[PDB]
């Protein structure tokens, strides 16, 4: 359905690939975290990651970047890791997210999904991103090739909504 | 997939009664571990509560079990890590369960050539209801040849005083067992009391069976010293406010509603019912200001304050 | 001596509530009471108490717990015995004895495993309460609270 | 001051009085105060003679909030760098403000903590490079020591009441009506009982608070403690320092609370927070302690403002007469029986191995 939707066209994160992350509850042994980007599907984190055994901190409804580790498709199962992130990353996932989530927030228009199978994430394959050379909506054509028509009503919103919000 | 793991514990009764039901449960999550085929560090940890609470609420979700098994999780989640390759997790994993299990087997024989010495020629002793703990101590005094007497409470209802005499008198030790009522009266005899356990709490305290507390300020109150035998898988996360906050299963002494509409000095088998009985509890509360000394396979331990620092170091 | 029971539905049996303790457990039930209260089977010079075994059991909890114990007691239970210490009473049977284990060998509501009538035999009937414990003691006479005036009323008895 | 023979002077307080030894003086006011203050400092020592009801917590925060502004505005005398010289400015600021009101154990602590960070600081550093790091450190206390702890203790605190409890607080602990707010937004069935005693009847406010939130609650003066506390069934106490001894140390009447509840066997749980453990220790409570001036206890009656005077405002002048009222008093520890630390509850007595976590594994 529409409601909610994935970001990135691979369903799953790669091995070693950087992922915010909200915090949910704290198990005995893990951390039960829902990655946002792909639809806050469920993970979990060893009792071994701090940020500076540390009881005090009990995160609930914080947003953090972490690094996969093993992925099990089949099972749903995936394990991360947070003290092994570096500098620049640990931000530029930040950096890469908000423009990744900010073109969600625009999709939602209707979906409050397919238009990244359509559009978005063949798109996204040319120039590496979708907000990456997302301007060139006003200053290049390049933005024409292989588009699919949606209907009637929503056919061209790309001419009709680039610069906003 | 054994998918019934309970039994493996339950057949480890049956393989050997004597270790305690923890131990069981220990040298079951292991063959769980063993033998458990997966792909994830989270499968494992999933489906390891899943095998422990699996394995708690199968038995009435008894305490003693309840701290091992959780300790256990926790030992293993410490010095975890993932690099290179996959089974490095299990081999790390497994391997320390087996040197878990290792301590814990041999737990309870490290106190017993540590609170030998605690009984003196010809000194007399007081234990409340049967304990694995006490027993071995005391035989492994016995055993060096050492005169000495002991009388041990009836134990209501568990009424395991009755075996632990014999477990005594069998290892040629004098006995005397003595009603719930009179510990009082034999406090003038005794020069050392001495319990097991059942489990140790965050401040300290004492969880029991129904009356070492009874005979807690007794001690207390006859200035003789009160000891108590418990192995490092007895301690819990929990802390209780008094001799009473406690969660209990079944609730307890209730009273009845009485509607206007109705119908020799030793009076034997004339007591409570079982339907009567079962509305008392089961186990016990000594603050630790009562007990003067912990004996563990980590030592001995006096100033209940100590066990935090240590029971925070046996959790994360 | 199991006269629980017999308390209990004499208690039941006049429609008010009860509920039968085991004497192991008395401790753990002190926090919900508001008052203690027991019989008398003997009262001494010192302001002691000789009442069936456990009646010590209780008064020291009152005690430790801060709740207040009286005991009811009739003026024709008055003696001149003064015991000493908490035990020094004449008592007929040896009490409390032990075993001689020579090198042989002979061989959670467990309920049937009991001691024998002879090793029960071998435990006592009675204990004693001293006067530190019995906040008030309630007589024919009135209540004395004393635990000197229990002497002076009883040298009042013996002419 | 004279010289430090006005210290000698206080080498000559030592007399019959058990008091002599504590120090009455103070400065209420901004006269003849040195150049080197700085005015967000001004603010803070007037708010501090002034101020009821000052908590502990805040006045450690709104210290540190202070200290940040000095620093900024402060520039090193060039040539000299900024870590050879910056104490010494600080350390004319709290010899100012301890003028206005002795240092609590919550703000010393933190004392202690900067000046060390000041030392450690990396020469090879600049000003803006370094003043701009203890900054993030000063907010990093607060965020960790203070607010997550008070944000953990209180739910460790509301996790042991029980629906149909009975709550026994005293002159408005910050974190005990935290804590009890927290409890009736989780639905908890219970009430409150607020004692409150003279001079200024700092337990009003508390009363005020929970009532503004709809909590059942009694309100009674200490004199009447006897009374009220069959009714209870747990208490709360939040301390201004706890001792390595295992010894609670709060407003004056902490201790006939823990000991009245004793004697009734209700519990006595300290919500205290890390950072106000002291490794020091006290046997009685007139050794270490501050004073409150007389004057505030000679109006009789229900208020502390009001001109209503009384039979005693000539005091100062009566010899063979003096008023008196200490405002902290220790708690031997064999009565607390629970404190809630955020690293959980703990006994009271083992105050002193945590505070020795902070020394060990850091620096």
């Amino acid at each position: 359905s529409t409601s909610h939707c994935r970001f990135y066209e691979n369903k799953y994160p790669e091995i070693d690939d950087i992922v915010m992350v909200n915090v949910q509850q704290i198990a005995e042994m893990g951390a039960y975290v829902k990655l946002l980007e792909y639809d806050n599907i469920e993970g979990m984190i060893l009792l071994s990651e701090l940020s500076r055994s540390i009881q005090k901190l009990i995160r609930v409804g914080k947003n953090d970047v972490a690094v996969v580790l093993r992925v099990d498709k089949e099972k749903g199962y995936i394990d991360l890791s947070k003290r092994r992130v570096s500098s620049e990353d640990i931000i530029k996932c930040e950096e890469k997210y908000q423009k990744s989530k900010t073109v969600h927030s625009i999709l939602r228009y209707c979906a409050e999904e397919e238009l990244y199978k359509t559009i978005a994430w063949p798109l996204s394959r040319k120039f590496g991103h979708a907000y990456e050379a997302f301007k060139l909506s006003i200053i290049d054509e390049t933005v024409w090739e292989g588009i699919e028509p949606p209907s009637k009503d929503v056919l061209d919103e790309l001419k009709n909504y680039i610069s906003k919000r | 997939g054994e998918f019934d793991i309970v039994q493996v514990y339950k057949k480890f009764l049956q393989d050997d009664p004597e270790i305690t039901m923890p131990v069981a449960a220990i040298e079951a999550l292991v063959q769980l571990l063993s033998r458990s085929q997966a792909k994830t560090i989270s499968e494992f940890m999933d489906i390891l509560q899943n095998g422990s609470n699996t394995l708690k609420e199968g038995v009435q979700n008894n305490i003693s079990l309840s701290a091992g098994c959780d300790i256990f999780q926790r030992f293993v989640t410490r010095s975890l890590h993932d690099v290179g390759d996959f089974e490095q997790c299990k081999r790390h994993l497994v391997e320390n369960g087996k040197l878990f299990i290792q301590r814990a087997r041999a737990c309870r024989q490290r106190i017993a050539h540590l609170g030998y010495p605690l009984i003196r020629d010809g000194s007399v002793i007081l234990t409340h209801g049967f304990s694995r703990g006490v027993a071995a101590v005391l035989l492994a005094a016995a055993k060096r040849h050492v005169r000495f007497k002991v009388f041990v409470t009836e134990s209501r209802p568990s009424g395991s005083g009755c075996l632990m005499t014999r477990t005594l008198k069998n290892a040629c030790i004098p006995t005397c067992m003595v009603l719930d009522s009179a510990v009082s009266f034999t406090m003038n005899r005794v020069d050392l009391v001495l319990v097991g356990a059942e489990g140790v709490v965050e401040n300290g305290g004492l969880i029991n069976q129904i009356g070492t507390f009874q005979l807690a300020v007794f001690a207390k109150h006859a200035h003789k010293p009160f000891y108590a035998v418990a192995e490092s898988h007895k301690f819990v996360r929990m802390f209780p406010l008094s001799q009473y906050d406690i969660p209990f299963s079944r609730p307890i002494l209730e009273f009845d509603d009485p509607s206007p509409e109705t119908v020799d000095a030793i009076h034997n088998e004339l007591i409570m019912n079982e339907e009567q009985i079962r509305n008392n509890p089961t186990l016990d509360v000594t603050p630790p200001e009562f007990v003067s000394g912990l004996i563990t396979d980590l030592g001995i331990i006096d100033s209940k304050s100590g066990v935090s620092e240590e029971l925070i170091k046996l959790y994360l | 001596s199991g006269s629980g029971c017999l308390m209990t539905r004499t208690l039941k049996n006049a429609c008010i509530p009860t509920c039968m303790v085991l004497d192991s457990a008395v401790s753990f039930t002190m926090n919900r009471v508001d008052l203690v209260l027991v019989g008398a089977e003997g009262v001494v010079e010192n302001g002691g108490l000789i009442n069936q075994i456990g009646t010590f059991q209780l008064a020291v909890f009152a005690k430790h717990a801060h709740k207040p114990f009286y005991a009811v007691a009739e003026s024709h239970k008055f003696v001149r015995m003064f015991p000493l210490s908490q035990y020094d009473i004449p008592f007929s049977r040896p009490i409390l004895e032990f075993d001689d284990p020579s090198p042989e060998t002979v061989h959670a509501i467990h309920n049937e495993l009991i001691m024998n009538e002879e090793q029960i035999r071998n435990n006592p009937t009675l204990d004693v309460t001293p006067p530190e414990f019995v906040s008030g003691l309630i007589t024919d006479l009135g209540i004395i609270d004393s635990k000197s005036g229990v002497s002076e009323e009883l040298i009042k008895l013996y002419l | 001051t004279d010289a430090n023979l006005q210290e000698k002077k206080i080498f000559e307080e030592k007399q019959v009085s058990i008091f002599s030894h504590l120090d009455w003086r103070r400065r209420r006011t901004t006269e003849n105060i040195p150049k080197d203050i700085h005015p967000a400092v001004i603010r803070l020592g007037l708010k501090l003679a002034n101020y009821k009801i000052f908590g502990s917590n805040q006045r450690c925060i709104d210290l540190l909030k202070t200290f940040k502004i000095v620093i900024q505005d402060y520039q090193t005398p060039y040539g000299t760098t900024l870590s050879r010289h910056l104490t010494t400015h600080i350390n004319s600021q709290i010899a100012y403000l301890v003028s206005t009101r002795p240092l609590s154990i919550s703000m010393g602590n933190a004392i202690r903590f900067l000046k060390l960070e000041i030392s450690v600081l990396d020469i090879d550093l600049t000003d803006d490079e370094g003043k701009e790091l203890l900054l993030e450190k000063i907010d990093s206390y607060i965020r960790d020591r203070i607010i997550i702890a008070g944000q953990v203790i209180v739910q460790a605190a509301t996790e042991k009441i029980q629906d149909g409890d009975v709550i026994l607080t005293y002159l408005h602990s910050s974190t005990v009506n935290d804590v009890l707010i927290h409890a009736k937004n989780v639905g908890k069935k219970f009430r409150v009982v607020v004692v409150d005693s003279r001079p200024e009847f700092e337990g009003r406010v508390c009363l005020k608070l929970l009532t503004e939130h709809g909590i059942e609650c009694t309100y009674v003066m200490i004199s009447a403690l006897s009374y009220i506390m069959q009714e209870v069934t747990k208490i709360f106490l939040g301390g201004h320092a706890m001792l390595s001894n295992g010894a609670l140390y709060s407003r004056a009447g902490t201790s006939l609370i823990s000991l009245l509840g004793h004697e009734s066997n209700v519990p006595v749980i300290a919500c205290c927070e890390s950072y106000k453990f002291t490794e020091r220790i006290q046997l009685d409570s007139l050794v270490y302690n501050e004073l409150a001036p007389g004057d505030q206890l000679v109006n009789m009656g229900v208020d502390d403002f009001e001109e209503k005077p009384g039979v005693l405002a000539n005091w100062k002048s009566v010899k063979n007469l003096k008023l008196l009222s200490l405002k902290y008093d220790v708690t031997p520890p064999r009565l607390i029986t629970v404190c809630v630390c955020e690293m959980g509850l703990l006994p009271s007595t083992s105050v002193p191995a945590i505070i020795n976590e902070f020394k060990q594994v850091y620096a």
